[PDB]
């Protein structure tokens, strides 16, 4: 149809709402659209756990022209969802028109089988999820704890979940004493007692295996008896392997079980419990002293 | 004189059957004596079968081990010999056995009871 | 007739629209089930791509734009792969070879996170722990795991059950074999009636060399027997015998007859 009028009417309360005033030949097309244009910087929710600004993303249009309205720092915990149908003017792009009184569902059907005034597309509208990580080194700095400025709760959880068990498990073989590698053991999954039953294999010795052996027992004695075993095989002269693995036997069996007791040393308070094994450690303290 | 060890509970059985000797001990306290069960088949030298020390732990002849156990009351001072799983060849005579912590020559011989297994 | 234009505000795109698929192998892949990753906008051409790369994950249309995420629907990782490593969530399958980092144009295979606290290892490792493939560490720490299994599901301990009546058979065959050590050991340190019960039922079942071997503190000879009467304390705190027998073979009673022999303070013996 033919247009010879148009205006922008302000709104009454709300700045972002304003009128179209149209005229045309016939004046059954002639109307007042209400529609809305922007929506400040948003940096709360318009709806609990939502951002619904007031712009409609016509079908071909730009993806981030729906976030300029929010905070950058904001938006990182937000991910854009499928709209509602909206209407906006095609020379106007982005506007809302809203469906009031006159200006029905049906009225802007007409009007885009008219001519190119009106163009379609879906309302902006984003929810609350949580950070977004997109790089290998930003779940490392999120496991690792070394920044945990924009992590989401799963890789940043003090471990409750198993996110970060990839990545300790070769982050701690590198530093075996870290606080927040004790911490992942702490959780006791089977990544970390495996993990630090190989580094305990080996730096037995350390002061962090004395904290593995304190952490795994008595629910896991299992993964400190393999580490014992393995590191006083390969140390068999080692004095604090004297009771795990006898070094003048053949097999280094003379104090375990029950025998632990008929020697001192092994039974000696105040030796690190590390250096017996579990049933032996608790055999240790069932014995009859006279 | 008077220490008594008689024992009892034998009888005759099939393969496969099960009897509960018993010996209940005087003149002599359990909880400073091994008692001993014995065996002695005839035309044989006797064999120690079963044992328990004073403190309570048992052993057994690896023929009977699993087999038999050595149980005492120390209440009712006896001492008792669970036979389950009869094989024909433990027919003997079965007799009890009391020996002193550390008095050597204080040892005491029971009378004894009479274990057959057949068809 | 002069239309009163404006154009929109520049866009400002979030971390969301920032987001690559091709960098997030270490994103995707920790992923749990019930759990969106979202992707950013993926390209039309490029949905085949991700979803031979992450067959375990159902691609879903989130948003504008291509939005996409992946949503885990399944654990596809095998026994061989999964069960005999206790730190391994998850591999790369590449012109039939497995890798433990990401390459291109592989497909990501992941391990249940439970796999083993239930029994979903004790079939593969009940074989695999038996002979040449025999690996002291994994073994040990799967049996013992079996002991304290997380899942107390009454399924979880349907599964143990069946798992010692399968090592009682086997070892009542031959208890030397390591498996089989590893089990009586682990037994013995639950500490409990039925474990005691089954560690006396298997070592009974050995053959007269098994005995003859390694038995002999509980199977002694006729002259060691008559002679231990003579002495107050248990046989087994002075027989040499005993103080040599390997512990993990001994019967439940010379084990616990082991732990009454009056410790001097100090070295009783």
């Amino acid at each position: 149809v033919t247009l010879n009028r148009i205006k922008i009417a302000p709104g009454i309360a709300d700045i972002r709402d304003k009128y179209m005033e149209l005229g045309f030949n016939y004046p059954e097309y002639n109307r007042a659209v209400k529609f809305a244009e922007e929506s400040y910087t948003y940096y709360y929710e318009t709806s609990p756990g939502e951002i619904k600004p007031k712009f409609c993303l016509i079908d071909g249009m730009s993806i981030d022209h729906c976030s300029s309205f929010i905070v950058p720092e904001f938006a990182k915990q937000y991910v854009l969802i499928h709209g509602e149908p909206c209407s906006s003017f095609k020379f106007r792009p982005g506007s809302l028109i809203y469906y009031q009184n006159e200006v029905t569902p049906e009225y802007i059907k007409d009007l885009k089988h008219a001519t190119d005034y009106i163009a379609s597309g879906q309302r902006c509208h984003f929810i609350k999820k949580d950070y977004l990580l997109g790089d290998s080194d930003s779940v490392a700095k999120c496991c690792s704890k070394t920044n945990t400025k924009h992590c989401p709760k799963i890789f940043n959880n003090n471990y409750k979940t198993e996110h970060c068990d990839d990545f300790m498990t070769g982050f701690c073989r590198n530093d075996p004493g870290n606080p927040n590698c004790l911490e992942w053991l702490r959780a006791k999954r089977k990544p970390a007692m495996s993990t630090y039953s190989d580094i305990c294999s080996k730096h037995m010795d350390a002061r962090y295996c004395s904290e593995f052996i304190r952490i795994i027992r008595p629910d896991y004695f299992t993964f400190g008896d393999t580490a014992l075993y393995v590191f006083c095989n390969d140390h068999k002269g080692n004095r604090n392997c004297w009771c795990a693995n006898y070094p003048k036997s053949n097999s280094g069996d003379k104090y375990l079980g029950p025998r632990v007791c008929w020697l001192h040393e092994c039974t000696d308070e105040s030796r690190d419990r590390k250096w017996l094994y579990y049933n032996q450690d608790v055999q240790r303290t069932r014995c009859k002293y006279v | 004189g008077e220490v008594q060890l008689q024992a009892s509970g034998g009888g005759l059985v099939q393969p496969g059957g099960s009897l509960r000797l018993s010996c209940a001990a005087s003149g002599i306290v359990f909880s400073n004596n091994r008692m001993s069960w014995y065996r002695q088949a005839p035309g044989k030298q006797r064999e120690v079968v079963a044992t328990i020390t004073s403190g309570g732990a048992t052993d057994y002849q690896d023929s009977v081990e699993g087999r038999f156990t050595i149980s005492r009351d120390m209440a009712k001072n006896t001492v008792y010999l669970q036979m389950n799983s009869l094989k024909p060849e433990d027919t003997a005579v079965y007799f009890c056995n009391a020996r002193r912590d550390n008095f050597a020559t204080a040892i005491y011989w029971g009378q004894g009871t009479q274990v057959t297994v057949s068809s | 007739v002069e239309l009163p234009k404006r154009d929109p505000p520049p866009g400002v795109p979030t971390d969301e629209m920032l987001l690559n698929v091709d960098k997030m192998h270490d994103v995707i892949a920790p992923a749990k089930l019930l759990e969106y990753v979202h992707i950013g906008p993926l390209a039309k051409d490029k949905e085949d791509k991700v979803k031979k790369r992450y067959p375990e994950f159902r691609l879903v249309n989130t948003g504008p734009g291509g939005l996409s995420a992946l949503l885990r629907q399944s654990y596809a990782g095998t026994a061989p792969n999964c069960c005999r490593t206790f730190q391994r969530t998850h591999y790369w399958k590449k012109d039939g070879k497995i890798s433990d980092k990401y390459e291109e144009g592989a497909v990501l295979e992941s391990c249940w996170p439970d796999v083993h606290d239930t029994g979903k290892c004790d079939v593969d490792l009940f074989d695999w722990c038996q002979g040449d493939t025999f690996d002291r560490n994994i073994c040990h720490q799967w049996i013992g795991s079996a002991f304290n299994r997380a899942d107390r599901t009454v399924e979880g301990q349907q599964s143990l059950i069946n798992l010692y009546n399968k090592m009682q058979t086997l070892c009542s065959k031959d208890a030397s074999v390591p498996i089989c050590e590893s089990f009586l050991h682990h037994l013995r340190a639950h500490n409990t009636e039925d474990s005691k019960e089954m560690i006396d039922y298997i070592l009974r079942q050995q053959s007269a060399d098994f005995k003859q071997k390694y038995m002999r503190c509980s199977y002694p000879t006729r002259d060691k027997l008559e002679e231990s009467l003579k002495y107050a304390e248990p046989r087994e705190c002075w027989d040499p015998e005993c103080s040599n027998a390997n512990v993990n073979f001994l019967l439940t009673r010379n084990y616990n007859n082991l732990g009454l022999c009056n410790i001097v303070r100090g070295s009783g013996l």
